[PDB]
């Protein structure tokens, strides 16, 4: 046949194409690995907390939170409330970060630039939270293992209220747009169309999963923080194809929406972090009064906190799939392995198999349907 | 005084086509929440000069394995045919007032594809010789429709010249009679200019490269203006087939007053559409001509073949 | 007249020209470019400064390098670099395109851009936010208002 | 000689725009340089485009259309004959087999795009 | 609980399969779709007026570094080398010794604006307030030789931004 | 705001506009003040023709009436 | 009459810049001609403009000083200009000048 060399995040496809028709995709990874696990065993537990906000970069605060999670883990320790309200409250409008990124490029992959700019305009509104809690409009490193690092400012969660008051709007602005568009919906349905036994055998997760009829969402059978405290629907398609894929990504920012409105509600006072100064850092203003809590904060950020020997593998419902850390500890303050399960490295792996009698022109909308960055494949 | 008319014709055909990268940037700006050029002059009104004179200045790249008279050619060509439709437009009164005028647009049209098939080859690239083969067969296939509809008009018109598009449209915008073919007209003509959502080529940016991807500096200046010098040209035509201008002899200055504001409209219809829709597959523009627009086409020239003879509303020869 | 008066006109205009029409081409590689795609947006719509969202090589004047460049991206981004007509700019934006960055240290990561092509404008951050990268944007107009081509010429 | 002297004036303006958009510029070429884009990577082969029959046959679909609009064009000029009764069914009759010869590509998979 | 996205049975009563007909022969819901961007073109563009206008920022911003003085004006860095250990990039170089008068002060104190990636954990585990990130992010260079900075540059970034870091300091460190 | 694209849709709808006022003063000019004559037919170039040798100047568009008849 | 009262506000923008040359200064330099109230001038020349009716984000500006330290910033504008007391303002990290 025809072989071509795609490309120049940044991929490579070597496609074998007979005349419009796809036979073969193979897909050339590690234009973006960096050598992420390999670098945290250099590092202590909290200097290892960067690294996945630059996973998924568009859902900094989700790997975040799973890395917490299996930290948290290993150590035996628990969040405070607050913190775990603060951490869904962010889970979710990390998830409509996520979510606009990756329907609205997806539009503009297949031509449709407009809607790309009306939506990031809420982004740009979403990243001010971001920067308000934490410093830093992406990578925050706000979710640590034990809570948040700080609490929220003074009048975030009305400037979060009035934000959200209005995204429902804006959702429909970008449906009114795509949903019923008969050129949107030639490009889209019956289009990398993948079997429930498939997708699960070929490790899919997320609306890969969904999109296809499989009832599954670890946020409701295998709850983490305080997911079990909150009422949503978990949107399933039918068809399997990208439509129903893209069908679920909009009704699940939707449902972010929803659980929004009961974290701003529901959202209890306490302190942000465990306390537990061996674990967590104390505050400033007793670290310069009290001799322990000075102890602890050198011995905190200079060789960390030790975490109990074991292996955990810790999963959540991350925007573009189950994400999830291999975690082994030795004993230390540094992690012996870090294993990071991308759900976009399962994903991009099937797309040889899902563009199977397929035009050129589909794979781009197969690329965008599994929502891949490479970030996360590459590591 | 004849050469005065020409520079009369082609010079503000190149300041137009100048100011409507701007007004496309602008109008898309705001359709997309922002405000486009207005930092280069008041309100953006110096971009398009300094788009040009950056152009012209830059190295014209031109691979050493690309054959240099198809290279240089096809810019030639491709101008020099986006200028040449413009002589016979009746706005109101043709440079050349031809009595076949309407062929002749359709002639000039179908030579302009040669300019995507020549760029092609002397790229010697084949990332842009499918680009090429793939734009050549949208570009014929839409012609088809376009002269089976401009038949259709023509048969209530009586004459294949343009100044009598005019005459017939002096009582009522033929859009009302033939608002079937004015559709179909108006997305045939955004397929001939390789415009969204019909631009697999020019800028899809979907594992497919544009037939002038190899072209840099003046070269592609000149592609880019024959682009948009038939898109007004396109949009000016449709103006004149569809939405006819009274024409006063004593005040001729109303008539192109009329006929410019339209034809603008019309051409910001364009811009319109790009920022509101995705892109056809490949295959599906092709389903759209052959399965959809040419059973429809060949169905409307058939009732406008046989209406006027049995409305007894044959136009006049003349 | 003079002479040196006529050149210097003639540089204020190309200069001019060439700081007006920015075209860039975005090489897209980390999370840098997700703050890129914000100066796109509508807040800082760097459309209006004449700088186009997207280019192609063969028509792009300035090549912007937003994130991580690994060994095995390198040699393409070198491929792309010369294809480029000048003049030609190179804007190294974040950290890791900057000096290596976080994965400074690591051994499949080069440690900063400007070992493989060289760069005019150094924009720090981890990302930059789309403001700073306006700022760099901006400051490679001042750059290029400050050229000299012609006058040089002149004396030769 | 109106119309000599527009296409001579519209063919030589384009002809002066592409000299001084080569030697206007100062330029630097070098093999990396004036090498095919591509797309950042090295070619993966010394062979040309394959041939495909698919690319080919709308070619040559629009050329047998394209030759029976030819007939349809002077239908203008028809209609004014005193025979219309013979003029409107040779007139129906050539547009007939024009969609008879659409419908025989449509049936046979002539205008499909899966290999 | 679930819900579906895409199950539904279109009617096939001839009311519905006109309408069906009529959008696709019209174009009617294509039309539609113009209406929604026609809006937007009548709505007030979201842009800022760069560099006349800023955008927001709050005052946890991460941004250039600078190195702070007691009210005295003596260094508040005390070379405890807290900053190098717990910067995950190793962006920051320190070499102290005691001072003519005898105090702990830093002779290097070097970070790689290059390999930082902004993270402020630098500035939590100060115990003095000494090291911080100020509220500039306007400080592109033209060179990688103006982004590695020593002391004289830090110390000058904090008698340049005190004015302003020591306002931000003020309105944060309660929820530190 | 949106009327901030006027200037630029001036400025073209200008230039689409002069081509229009141009040929239709330059005709009358060159043409004794009237709208040049058209021939598509030749019947309309032969009375044309004929207006040439009647002005007495080699001139098709200068007319003779009833004062050069006796 | 509300569409009377559009261009009345647009003429009043030449008067609140001190006539056309000050209008066609700010449009020149600025790219802007609205008309705010004055907050305050630093001792470069920057004058700090605010209207709180506009969206957030342009409620605040500054029309900088067209010369400081000796360097001609009539044209050569720079974000950077901005000294440390007002950028705070500036960038709404604070509402009080
Ligand atoms: C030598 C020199 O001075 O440079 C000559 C110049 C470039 O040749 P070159 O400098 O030797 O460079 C070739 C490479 O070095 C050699 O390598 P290369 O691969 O880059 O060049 C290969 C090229 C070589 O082409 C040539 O060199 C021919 C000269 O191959 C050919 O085209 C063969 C020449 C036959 C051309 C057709 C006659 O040739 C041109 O391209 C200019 C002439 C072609 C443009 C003519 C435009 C005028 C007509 C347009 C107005 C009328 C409208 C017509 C509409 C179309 C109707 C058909
Ligand atoms: C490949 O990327 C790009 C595209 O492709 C998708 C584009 O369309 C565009 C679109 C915008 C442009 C401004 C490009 C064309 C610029 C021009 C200035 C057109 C030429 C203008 C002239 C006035 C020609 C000179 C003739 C004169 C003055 C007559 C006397 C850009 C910028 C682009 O970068
Ligand atoms: C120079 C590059 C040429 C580019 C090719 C396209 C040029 C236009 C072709 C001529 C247009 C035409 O058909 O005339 C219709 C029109 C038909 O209009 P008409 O039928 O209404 O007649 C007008 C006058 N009445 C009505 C009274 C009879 O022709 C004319 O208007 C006048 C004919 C003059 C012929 C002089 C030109 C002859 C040479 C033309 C070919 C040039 C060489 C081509 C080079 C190879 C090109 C690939
Ligand atoms: C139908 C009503 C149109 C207005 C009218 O009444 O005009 C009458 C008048 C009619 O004038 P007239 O010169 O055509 O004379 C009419 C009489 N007959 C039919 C015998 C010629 O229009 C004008 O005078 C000025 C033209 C303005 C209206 C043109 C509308 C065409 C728009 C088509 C494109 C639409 C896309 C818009 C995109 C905007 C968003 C970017
Ligand atoms: C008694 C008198 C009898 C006289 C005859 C009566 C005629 C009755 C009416 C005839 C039917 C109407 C035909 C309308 C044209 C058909 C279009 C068509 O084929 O649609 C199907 C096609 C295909 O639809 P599809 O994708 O759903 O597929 C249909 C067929 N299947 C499902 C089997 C595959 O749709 C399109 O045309 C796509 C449109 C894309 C264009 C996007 C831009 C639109 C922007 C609006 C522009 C408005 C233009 C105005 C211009 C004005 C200029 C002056
Ligand atoms: C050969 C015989 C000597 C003739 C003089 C000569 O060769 O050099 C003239 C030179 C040689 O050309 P050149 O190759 O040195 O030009 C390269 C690009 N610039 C102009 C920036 C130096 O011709 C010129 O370029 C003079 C300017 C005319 C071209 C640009 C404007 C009109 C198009
Ligand atoms: C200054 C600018 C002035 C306004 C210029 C005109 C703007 C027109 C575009 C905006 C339309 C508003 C949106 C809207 O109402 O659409 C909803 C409506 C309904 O959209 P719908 O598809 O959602 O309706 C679904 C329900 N059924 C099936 C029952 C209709 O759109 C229409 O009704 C348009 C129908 C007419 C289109 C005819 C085809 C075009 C023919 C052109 C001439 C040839
Ligand atoms: C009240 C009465 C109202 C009028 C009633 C008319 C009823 C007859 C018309 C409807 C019958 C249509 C037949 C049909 O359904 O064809 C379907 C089929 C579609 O095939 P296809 O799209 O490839 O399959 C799906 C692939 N995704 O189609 C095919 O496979 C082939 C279809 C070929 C059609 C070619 C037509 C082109 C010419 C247009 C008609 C011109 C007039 C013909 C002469 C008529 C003279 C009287
Ligand atoms: C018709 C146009 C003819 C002019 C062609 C000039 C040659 C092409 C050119 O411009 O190159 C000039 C060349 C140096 O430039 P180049 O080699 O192309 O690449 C430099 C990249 N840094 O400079 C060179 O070194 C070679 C220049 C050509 C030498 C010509 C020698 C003339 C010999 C007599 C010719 C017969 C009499 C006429
Ligand atoms: C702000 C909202 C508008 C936004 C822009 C939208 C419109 C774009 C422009 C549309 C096209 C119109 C262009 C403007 C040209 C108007 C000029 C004019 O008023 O007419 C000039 C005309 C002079 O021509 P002339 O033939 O000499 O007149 C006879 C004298 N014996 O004098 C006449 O006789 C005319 C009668
Ligand atoms: S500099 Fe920071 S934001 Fe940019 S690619 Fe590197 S880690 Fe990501
Ligand atoms: S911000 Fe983070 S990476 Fe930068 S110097 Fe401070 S601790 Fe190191
Ligand atoms: S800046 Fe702070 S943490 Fe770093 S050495 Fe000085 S006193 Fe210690």
């Amino acid at each position: 046949n025809l072989t071509l060399n795609f490309g120049p995040g940044v991929l490579r496809l070597v496609m074998e194409l007979s005349g419009e028709m796809v036979r073969k995709c193979d897909p050339h990874i590690g234009l973006l690995h960096r050598g992420t696990e390999k670098l945290i065993e250099y590092k202590t537990y909290l200097q290892a907390l960067p690294y996945f906000d630059r996973l998924d970069y568009v859902s900094m605060m989700c790997n975040e939170q799973a890395y917490s999670l299996a930290v948290e883990k290993l150590l035996n320790i628990r969040p405070p409330p607050r913190a775990q309200w603060i951490r869904v409250l962010f889970g979710e409008i990390t998830r409509l970060l996520n979510h606009i990124m990756a329907v609205t490029t997806h539009a503009l992959d297949i031509g449709a630039m407009t809607p790309f700019f009306w939506m990031f305009e809420e982004r740009e509104k979403m990243f001010e939270f971001y920067e308000r809690v934490s410093g830093a409009r992406m990578h925050a490193a706000y979710v640590r293992p034990g809570g948040v690092h700080q609490d929220l400012p003074l009048g975030l969660m009305d400037d979060i209220y009035e934000f959200s008051k209005n995204f429902s709007l804006r959702i429909d602005e970008l449906e009114e747009m795509l949903t019923n568009n008969r050129i949107w919906r030639n490009r889209t349905v019956d289009i990398g169309i993948v079997t429930a036994e498939d997708a699960l055998n070929y490790g899919f997760s997320g609306v890969m999963l969904r999109g296809s009829g499989i009832q599954w969402d670890l946020r409701k059978t295998q709850p983490y923080d305080v997911y079990d405290q909150v009422e949503f629907d978990v949107p399933i398609g039918s068809r399997g194809d990208c439509y129903d894929r893209y069908l679920c990504r909009v009704e699940e920012m939707r449902q972010s929406i929803r659980i929004i409105s009961q974290c701003l509600n529901k959202m209890p006072p306490g302190e942000i972090k465990v306390d537990d100064a061996k674990v967590s850092p104390p505050k400033r203003a007793e670290m310069k009064t009290s001799m322990e809590s000075l102890i602890h904060h050198f011995k905190l950020y200079t060789e960390g906190y030790q975490v109990p020997p074991g292996a955990t593998y810790t999963a959540i419902e991350a925007p573009k799939g189950e994400f999830g850390v291999y975690l082994v500890s030795d004993g230390s303050s540094r992690p012996y392995r870090c294993k990071i399960k991308a759900p976009g490295f399962a994903h991009l792996a099937g797309l040889d198999k899902m563009s199977k009698g397929h035009m050129l022109a589909d794979v781009v909308a197969i690329i965008g349907t599994q929502d891949i960055v490479f970030g996360e494949v590459d590591r | 005084m004849f050469m005065i008319n020409i520079l009369m014709l082609i010079i503000p055909i190149l300041l137009a086509v100048a100011f409507l990268t701007l007004v496309e940037r602008k109008v898309l700006g705001y359709m997309q929440l922002r405000k486009g050029p207005n930092v280069v002059g008041p309100y953006g009104l110096l971009q398009p000069i300094a788009d040009a004179i950056k152009l012209f200045i830059k190295e014209p790249l031109r691979p050493a394995t690309s054959s240099a008279s198809m290279f240089i050619l096809a810019p030639i060509m491709a101008l020099g045919l986006a200028l040449t439709m413009w002589i016979p437009l009746p706005m109101p009164y043709p440079l050349i007032n031809m009595n076949l005028g309407v062929l002749f647009m359709l002639a000039m049209s179908s030579l302009a594809v040669y300019s995507i098939l020549w760029s092609g080859w002397a790229s010697n690239s084949k990332y842009a010789l499918i680009g090429a083969l793939r734009a050549v067969a949208q570009t014929i296939s839409y012609e088809v429709t376009l002269a089976i509809i401009l038949l259709s008009v023509l048969l209530m018109s009586g004459s294949f010249t343009l100044s009598t598009l005019i005459t017939t449209q002096e009582q009522m915008w033929l859009i009302l009679p033939a608002w079937p073919l004015a559709m179909m007209w108006f997305i045939s003509t955004l397929a001939e200019t390789n415009r969204a959502p019909f631009d697999l080529t020019e800028g899809e940016s979907e594992l497919v490269s544009g037939f002038n991807v190899e072209y840099a500096a003046g070269p592609f200046a000149l592609f880019f203006m024959a682009e948009y010098a038939n898109i007004i040209m396109m949009n000016i035509f449709t103006a004149i087939l569809f939405l006819g201008t009274s024409h006063n002899p004593h005040m001729p200055e109303l008539y192109t007053i009329n006929f410019t504001i339209k034809s603008l409209l019309l051409t910001m219809s364009f811009l319109w559409i790009r920022a509101s829709y995705p892109r056809f597959r490949y295959d599906q523009l092709m389903h759209l001509l052959w399965k959809n627009f040419l059973p429809l086409t060949l169905a409307l020239c058939m009732w406008h073949v046989s209406l006027p003879i049995l409305t007894s509303g044959i136009p006049p020869q003349t | 007249s003079r002479g040196e008066y006529v050149v210097a006109k003639l540089d204020d205009l190309i200069n001019w020209a060439r700081r007006s029409s920015l075209w860039p081409m975005t090489f897209g590689l980390a999370c840098c470019a997700v703050e890129m795609m914000h100066m796109a947006a509508p807040r800082y719509d760097m459309d209006r400064f004449g700088v186009v969202f997207r280019a192609s090589p063969r028509q792009s004047d300035v090549m912007i390098v937003a994130g991580t460049l690994t060994n095995k991206m390198a040699p393409a981004l070198r491929k792309v670099y010369d294809q480029m007509p000048e003049p030609r700019y190179v804007v190294s934006m974040g950290s890791c395109a900057n000096g290596g960055g976080y994965y400074h240290y690591s051994y499949s990561v080069v440690r900063g851009c400007d070992r493989i092509v060289p760069v005019d404008i150094y924009v720090p951050g981890c990302p930059p936010t789309a403001e700073a990268l306006l700022y760099g944007i901006l400051q490679l107009q001042k750059k290029i208002k400050r050229e000299k081509r012609l006058r040089i010429w002149y004396r030769r | 000689m109106n119309l000599m002297l527009a296409l001579l004036t519209n063919f030589t303006l384009a002809t002066l725009l592409v000299i001084i958009a080569f030697w206007l510029p100062q330029l630097n070429v070098y093999s990396e340089k004036t090498s095919p884009y591509e797309c950042g990577f090295d070619p993966m082969g010394s062979a040309r485009l394959p041939f495909s029959m698919k690319f080919f046959l709308v070619a040559i679909t629009f050329l047998l259309f394209d030759l029976e609009i030819a007939l349809l064009l002077p239908l203008p000029w028809a209609s004014q004959t005193a025979n219309l009764n013979t003029m409107l069914t040779m007139a129906l009759f050539l547009i007939i087999l024009l969609a008879v010869s659409l419908a025989y590509e449509w049936t046979q998979k002539g205008l499909e795009w899966t290999e | 609980t679930y819900k579906y996205v895409n199950l539904r049975e279109p009617s096939m009563d001839m009311k519905s399969v006109t309408d069906r007909a009529a959008q696709t022969l019209l174009w009617t819901e294509l039309i539609r779709g113009l209406g929604m961007t026609l809006s937007y073109l009548f709505r007030e563009p979201a842009t800022i007026n760069y560099p006349f206008e800023k955008g927001p920022l709050s005052p946890r911003f991460r941004g250039e570094h600078a190195l702070r003085r007691y009210p005295s004006g003596e260094e508040r860095c005390i070379a405890c080398k807290l900053c190098e250990a717990v910067c995950p990039a190793q962006a920051i170089t320190i070499e102290a010794e005691p001072r003519a008068d005898g105090s702990r002060r830093t002779t290097r104190y070097d970070i790689d604006m290059t390999k930082c990636i902004y993270c402020g954990f630098c500035q939590e585990a100060c115990p003095v307030d000494a090291i911080v990130e100020g509220p500039n992010f306007e400080f592109s260079t033209e060179t990688h030789e103006e982004l590695l900075y020593n002391k004289e540059k830090l110390l000058n970034n904090g008698d340049k931004w005190e004015a302003e870091i020591a306002a931000n300091i003020q309105a944060d460190y309660l929820y530190r | 705001m949106w009327f901030e694209v006027l200037p630029g849709i001036a400025v073209m709808g200008v230039c689409l506009f002069i081509p229009g006022m141009a040929t239709a003063r330059i005709h009358r000019f060159s043409n004794g003040g009237k709208e040049k004559r058209v021939a598509h037919y030749p019947y309309q170039w032969y009375l044309m023709e004929r207006d040439r040798r009647v002005s007495g100047v080699n001139r098709s568009y200068v007319s003779k009436g009833l004062e050069n008849i006796d | 009459m509300e569409l009377l009262q559009v261009l009345k506000r647009g003429l009043q923008q030449v008067s609140g810049h001190g006539g056309l040359r000050g209008y066609l200064r700010v449009l020149f330099r600025a790219n802007d001609v609205r008309v705010g109230t004055l907050v305050g001038e630093d001792k470069y020349g920057n004058k700090y403009y605010e209207d709180n009716k506009q969206f957030f984000g342009r409620h605040r500006w500054v029309i900088y000083t067209t010369e400081m330290n000796g360097k001609n910033t009539f044209w050569d504008v720079d974000g950077s200009m901005v000294p440390p007391e007002w950028h705070r303002w500036l960038h709404c990290m604070t509402d009080d000048p």
